[PDB]
């Protein structure tokens, strides 16, 4: 743990992954293990496969390497891209709005509508069945309004939407 | 443009718009067929202002 | 691969049985047009078939993936695509003859099966057949040999439509990912 | 790259979209010319009146 | 982009 979090402190950024303080993830992780007297590759495995807050680098890098040649069929809604290169981010809570990752990272704030509700995150090229259920997703949240869940402040909004490869 | 969707819908339009027009096409062709049609009447039953023939 | 080389096969049953059925239809009495007989689907699909075989021999002996194979097979989808279209016909001329022919009474003759269509008033269609050795023997088997002979053209046109399907779903169902 | 439709393939669509205007404008002269000839009108064939009976 | 319906 300690010589993971060693690059992120080279960069200066390791107090979002919790800073130096190792102690926690290994509560977490004996927690997770009913506190066995050792661990296995499994169980490692299966612990890592949950986004743990202290190693979100490792995969999210890798995402990134899978999605720096991606093609997708769709067009950004702020700055006219077209067609994405790269991630592509779809909304839930609207119908045929995408935005391209410079667009969400930087914030391009088009009047009418803001960025502080669920998206969908996608780095290879979707199918037809994602595009439907995307579709079903909207339809239902649709008359599921009132606020349920608000995020206003960002604190870290990093674990968007899992795709499964 | 026509990226995504748009492309997967216009084809579906203009296919059905083709059976459409094939369809309507058959119905002339047997309207044509059923009735001996001439530029002067349907057969040798010429048609006129006045009255048939 | 193996699977377009056995609905090759099947094909080629399908168009040999109903072009031995389409040649008893002729044989066994001049009474019917050319249209009820649909023998010459029967050798579409057969020279469609022939086809088929030499494409699944040439194919699995050189010249595998070149342009010009590709520029052939859209001629073989497209001439199964008429093939399926000639069956689909050859079954709807089928049903209509057998709708007309099943619904009526008919009577002997002394040389032809002479008899009329159920009517309110005293005029209506006439048939007569070609030598008849008997009313209730030509007519009684006839219906038995359409009902097969539909079933035929049914099994080769959803197998046609299949051979269409394939190929094209090999083609545009999978999109590359990585790379 | 880019998306859509992009070389000849748009040609061959424009060349559809063409021909499918032209038999739908010979479709419908076909069926004026029929109008003319036969006089149809709101008020039926204007020569006969195929009554239901 | 492969088009078809
Ligand atoms: C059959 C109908 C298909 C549905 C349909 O036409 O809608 C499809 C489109 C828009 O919806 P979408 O799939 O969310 O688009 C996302 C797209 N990839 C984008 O972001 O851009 O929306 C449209 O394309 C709607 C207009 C259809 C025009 C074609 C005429 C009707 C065809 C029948
Ligand atoms: C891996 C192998 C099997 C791929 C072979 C490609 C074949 C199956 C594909 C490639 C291009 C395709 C053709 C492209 C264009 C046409 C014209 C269109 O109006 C109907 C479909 C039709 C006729 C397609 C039929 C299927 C086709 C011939
Ligand atoms: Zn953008």
């Amino acid at each position: 743990l300690h010589d993971s979090i060693q690059i992120p402190r080279q960069l200066g950024e390791v107090a979002s992954f919790g800073g130096s303080n190792i102690e926690p993830s290994v509560r977490s992780c004996f927690q997770f293990a009913n506190n066995k007297p050792e661990i296995e590759a499994a169980l490692f495995l299966d612990w890592m496969r949950l986004e743990p807050q202290s190693m979100v680098w490792l995969p999210v890098l890798h995402r990134v390497a899978a999605a720096e040649t991606a093609k997708h069929q769709a067009k950004c809604n702020i700055c006219k891209e077209c067609p994405i290169i790269g991630f592509r981010y779809r909304s839930l809570k609207h119908f045929n709005y995408d935005i391209c990752q410079s667009c969400f990272f930087s914030g391009r704030v088009a009047k009418g509508h803001k960025m502080h509700y669920p998206m969908v995150e996608y780095c290879t090229p979707t199918t037809s069945g994602e595009d439907v259920r995307d579709f079903a997703k909207v339809l239902k949240n649709k008359f599921r309004t009132k606020r349920y869940f608000a995020k206003h402040p960002r604190m870290g909004y990093l674990p968007v939407q899992t795709v499964l490869e | 443009g026509i990226y995504g969707w748009r492309k997967r819908c216009l084809y579906l339009f203009v296919l059905l718009l083709l059976a459409i027009l094939v369809v309507n096409l058959a119905l002339t062709i047997w309207i044509l067929k059923v009735m001996w049609f001439s530029p002067i009447g349907m057969g040798h039953l010429h048609v006129t202002a006045d009255g048939l023939r | 691969c193996r699977f377009p080389l056995l609905l090759a096969l099947l094909q080629l049953a399908l168009g040999i049985a109903v072009t031995v059925l389409g040649f008893l239809m002729a044989s066994i009495s001049p009474s019917l047009l050319v249209r009820d007989t649909p023998f010459w689907a029967g050798s579409i699909v057969c020279v469609v078939a022939y086809l088929g075989l030499f494409m699944l021999c040439v194919s699995y002996q050189v010249d595998e993936r070149t342009c010009v194979q590709f520029s052939m097979k859209v001629f073989y989808f497209l001439l199964s695509a008429l093939g399926l279209m000639v069956c689909m016909l050859a079954v709807a001329f089928a049903a209509h003859h057998y709708s007309l022919l099943a619904q009526f009474t008919c009577e002997t003759s002394l040389d032809s099966c002479q008899c009329k269509l159920p009517s309110s008033e005293p005029l209506s269609r006439a048939f007569v057949y070609r030598d008849v050795t008997d009313c209730t023997s030509v007519t009684g088997t006839f219906k038995l040999f359409l009902i097969i002979q539909m079933v035929l053209n049914l099994v080769c046109g959803l197998v046609c439509l299949l051979a269409c399907f394939v190929m094209w779903k090999h083609r545009y169902q999978v999109f590359y990912v990585g790379v | 790259h880019k998306t859509g439709l992009r070389g000849r393939k748009g040609n061959l669509a424009i060349c559809v979209i063409v021909l499918l205007f032209i038999l739908a404008v010979i479709n419908l002269l076909i069926t004026l010319v029929i109008w003319a000839v036969i006089r149809i009108g709101p008020n039926g064939c204007d020569s006969m009146e195929f009554h239901e009976s | 982009a492969l088009p078809k319906m």
